[PDB]
RNA sequence: UUGUGGUAGACGAGCGUUGUAUUGGAGUUGAAGUCAAAGCGUGAGCAUUGGUGGAUCCAAUACAAGUGAGAAUGCCGGCA
RNA sequence: CGAUAGAAGAAGCUGUUGGAAAGCAGCGCGCAAAAGGGUGAUAGCCCCGUAUUUGAAAUUGUUUUCAUACCUAGCGAGAUCCCUGAGUAGCUCGGAAAACGUUAUUUUGAGUGAAUCUGCCCAGACCAUUGGGUAAGCCUAAAUACUAAUUAGUGACCGAUAGCGAAACAGUACCGUGAGGGAAAGGUGAAAAGAACCCAGAGAUGGGAGUGAAAUAGAUUCUGAAACCAUAUGCCUACAACGUGUCAGAGCACAUUAAUGUGUGAUGGCGUGCGUUUUGAAGUAUGAGCCGGCGAGUUAUGAUAGCAAGCGUUAGUUAACCA
């Protein structure tokens, strides 16, 4: 019983080739280089999901910090005032407010500024 | 069960076959379980049985047993044991009766020996070439008897 | 059970035959049945596959190139397994056994349960010598008999004790149906039947064989 | 498989599968051992668990 | 509720190829092969449609293996 | 009774898709024939065949019967006489055969050398008792070993890198003084009906025409994958430090296995391949130019252990062999 390989190697090879579509030259043509690039690309994608979670936080912090310095308050004290006033809002939504709703963002800063903590 | 649906009892037919050459996903790829570059990982094998890497093996270290009856064979005996003979159903135990009960082969001439201590209830009449003194005591403590063929 | 006779015309006899309880078993064994079918499927293998190993294939036992100083890799023969000439490393051999052993009592138990489940069921009618010779040796009459009995698509098996010739002359051009002696039927032939016609003296021989 | 001719003549088996053996250092040079040592080495023993597996397949 | 990094290694559960045995089914109103596409799966993998192709193939339960290729200055053929 | 040529050998039409029916459907028929092959697709009933019944002028094989050669025949008595295998059996010196690494038994290169049924040899040194057997002469069917070849057939064997090295004109082409070593290469179509004829060209050839169901089936002749080489719709690219990807992200161009769609990616953040072997490899260590095929845990006989089934306390189970 001589089992002969055909359509088994080609199908699993073409899957890797399909994944590595849009690469530079031989990186999409040859199966070997395509397989290496897909594995490396998967590693990159894994690492950059974690790094995206951190980098977008940093960007929101930067935007919020800037929005506060125009009014004379700093980020380091704004978050402290937020905690003492029990207000719980993401820096993402706060930055979205300062870019989309200047009046309501200014309302939040006014309350945290001076109103009695709790 | 039909021939289009036939099934074995669970955990009787199929067991995990360890395939040693088909990929790392099975945990038995590349090296195939031999280890790494040593004598046991080559095609030769696992040396010799009893080898100790040059140190004198255990058998070569210990003295040889002695055979007093050199070139001889121990005389085999057919032994009737008292603890189990009660379970067998027969009276007047001779060679012919054992042949009918097929305990002994008709094409055998081995001498019959009686052995045992366990008490028996019904009396039996043995025809034995040899019998122990206390086995005879047990047999004759009941209403049985024993004759010693010569 | 109620095992009833069948006549040549396809009508049923009005007198059913009682069955001794020794034939039917309250306890059924399926693993011995499975092993019996497997050993029947085995031993049907011719096993005439053969291949030429590295030494058996005609070729040059010399080294093609020198061991060193050539840009090519080390080679020892032109008929190595990884060569196109072809030396098969292990390959099938014509010395394989393919045979399996099953105990005599295990086979008896498998046959016992298979008879129990096949018997006392539909299409398990009783047959005699009259229609075994009323066939006249013409397979047209037997086709009519199967049509009347509505057993055309069934793989009916005739179980025969006296090897009637008229019945064997027919049912030989029929790839579907077949006839066997009691000492010739096995577990696999019994449960492939889907329908069977058993002779009364065959049935009497069955209780005797089971013991 | 053949039973090793040296494994036999040196290792006798028992009812429960233990492998009986003889003590060494009982061939010559007697004055270099104490009578306590000699009378302790006269008695027989059994192979240890470190050697039981190696002798089982050897016999 | 306690957990789930992992080489050598131990254990368990599965996928896929070819053929055989039982059942059923599809196919010149177009099977296998083969190419493409913006599908489905936890993974081996599995579908749908269209083009080419011209005659075999599929599903289930078991069984037997020349049964799984990325590397061996591996062999052969082709092409850079 | 066969072998080497042979004879006879049953049973179907209609309609539909189709180039073509044997497929499909309707209504039937034959069978000791439903093995197989061909026939424009997949035929029990179209053809050749198969089951079954038969037949040999000539050569040859086996068996049986009859006759005929050759060989082949029992039980006593008395005599107490003769014959029964010689450089032979033993023994010594060197070797060997037997499971034995030389030793009771068998054999022999050199030397020596017996006895004659109250005899000789043997029963693991050797002696005695007991018992067994007749060396130094010859022939012997059957069961046993194998298949280059002839006939029939089979395969959970291979299907052009496989199977014999050899599907073709293969031990050929070719290599070597020689012995010797030793390849690759199959498929048009049902039928050549193999493309008359016209146009360009010197011609091959190509484009039409024609045959054909199909000519993108055209002799380069089943299907036609990837690497590789060219053409083009769309997007981007000439201040730019790049394991070439990933996460975000404008603009551009389309519309799908309708899916928070697809193609490209100005720009921002991060980012030193895969196997091997090493304490440690991006490695200035190693292996791979790329693509495709092939390429490495098997079989036979036994042992142990795990799991499961059958049979069980005078249990359990057969091997060879026969059907
Ligand atoms: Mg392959
Ligand atoms: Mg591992
Ligand atoms: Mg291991
Ligand atoms: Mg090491
Ligand atoms: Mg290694
Ligand atoms: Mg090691
Ligand atoms: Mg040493
Ligand atoms: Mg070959
Ligand atoms: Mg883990
Ligand atoms: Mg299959
Ligand atoms: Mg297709
Ligand atoms: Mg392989
Ligand atoms: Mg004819
Ligand atoms: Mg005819
Ligand atoms: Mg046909
Ligand atoms: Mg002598
Ligand atoms: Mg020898
Ligand atoms: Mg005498
Ligand atoms: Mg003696
Ligand atoms: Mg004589
Ligand atoms: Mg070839
Ligand atoms: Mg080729
Ligand atoms: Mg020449
Ligand atoms: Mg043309
Ligand atoms: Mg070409
Ligand atoms: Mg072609
Ligand atoms: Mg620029
Ligand atoms: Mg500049
Ligand atoms: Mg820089
Ligand atoms: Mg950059
Ligand atoms: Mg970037
Ligand atoms: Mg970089
Ligand atoms: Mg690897
Ligand atoms: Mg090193
Ligand atoms: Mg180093
Ligand atoms: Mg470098
Ligand atoms: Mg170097
Ligand atoms: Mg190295
Ligand atoms: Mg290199
Ligand atoms: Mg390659
Ligand atoms: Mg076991």
């Amino acid at each position: 019983m001589r089992i002969k390989g055909g359509k088994q190697t080609r199908v699993r090879r073409k899957k890797w080739l399909k994944q590595a579509s849009g690469s530079f030259g031989t990186r999409h043509a040859s199966y070997k280089v395509a397989k290496q690039t897909v594995i490396q690309a998967a590693k990159y994608a894994y690492r950059d999901r974690r790094n995206k979670k951190r980098d977008f936080r940093s960007l929101w912090i930067l935007r919020l910090n800037a929005a506060l310095r125009e009014q004379g308050m700093t980020y380091s004290v704004f978050i402290n005032l937020l905690k003492k006033h029990n207000i719980e809002i993401n820096r993402k939504v706060l930055s979205e407010l300062a870019i989309k709703e200047p009046s309501k963002f200014n309302l939040i800063v006014q309350k945290v500024k001076s109103e009695q903590p709790k | 069960m039909e021939l289009n649906q036939l099934k074995s009892v669970p955990k009787a037919r199929n067991h995990k076959t360890k395939t040693l050459g088909r990929g790392h996903g099975s945990g038995l790829g590349k090296t195939s379980g031999r280890g790494q570059k040593g004598q046991k990982a080559r095609k030769s094998g696992l040396t010799r049985p009893g080898f100790e890497g040059g140190q004198t093996p255990l058998y070569r270290r210990l003295p040889k047993f002695g055979n007093a009856r050199k070139g001889f064979l121990k005389q085999e005996w057919v032994v009737l044991n008292l603890n189990k003979i009660a379970k067998l159903k027969l009276d007047k135990i001779n060679r012919a009766s054992l042949i009918e009960k097929q305990v002994i082969s008709a094409k055998s001439q081995l001498p019959i020996k009686l052995i045992g201590h366990t008490k028996l209830e019904k009396p039996l009449h043995f025809e034995v070439h040899k019998v122990s003194k206390q086995a005879l005591k047990a047999v004759e403590n009941a209403n049985g008897s024993v004759k010693l063929l010569e | 059970a109620k095992l009833k006779l069948i006549k040549i015309d396809g009508s049923f006899e009005t007198e059913p035959v009682k069955l001794s309880p020794g034939l039917i078993a309250k306890e059924l064994k399926q693993q011995p049945v499975f092993d019996a079918v497997l050993v029947e499927q085995a031993s049907w293998r011719q096993g005439t596959h053969s291949i030429l190993t590295k030494g058996e294939v005609r070729g040059g036992g010399k080294k093609p190139y020198k061991q060193k100083h050539t840009g090519k890799a080390r080679q020892g023969s032109t008929r190595n397994p990884h060569f196109v000439g072809g030396g098969i490393v292990f390959g099938p051999k014509p010395n394989r056994n393919y045979s399996l052993k099953l105990n005599k009592k295990a086979h008896t138990a498998a046959l016992h349960t298979v008879w129990s489940e096949k018997l006392a069921s539909d299409n398990t009618h009783l047959v005699d010598q009259n229609l075994f010779n009323k066939t006249e040796g013409k397979t047209k009459v037997m086709m009519q008999f199967l049509k009347s009995a509505k057993l055309l698509d069934k793989n009916v098996l005739f179980v025969v004790n006296t090897l009637n010739t008229n019945l064997e002359q027919s049912t030989s051009n029929i790839k579907n149906v077949q006839v066997k002696h009691l000492d010739k039927v096995s577990v696999r032939d019994l449960m492939l039947a889907n329908a069977l016609l058993v002779e009364k003296e065959v049935l009497k021989a069955l209780e005797g064989k089971f013991k | 498989m053949k039973v090793k001719s040296a494994a036999k003549k040196r290792f006798k088996l028992t009812k429960s599968g233990q492998i009986k053996r003889k003590h060494a250092y009982t061939s010559h040079l007697a004055p270099h051992k104490t009578t306590k040592q000699k009378r302790h080495l006269r008695k027989q023993g059994t192979v240890s668990a470190s050697d039981f597996k190696r002798i089982g397949n050897l016999i």
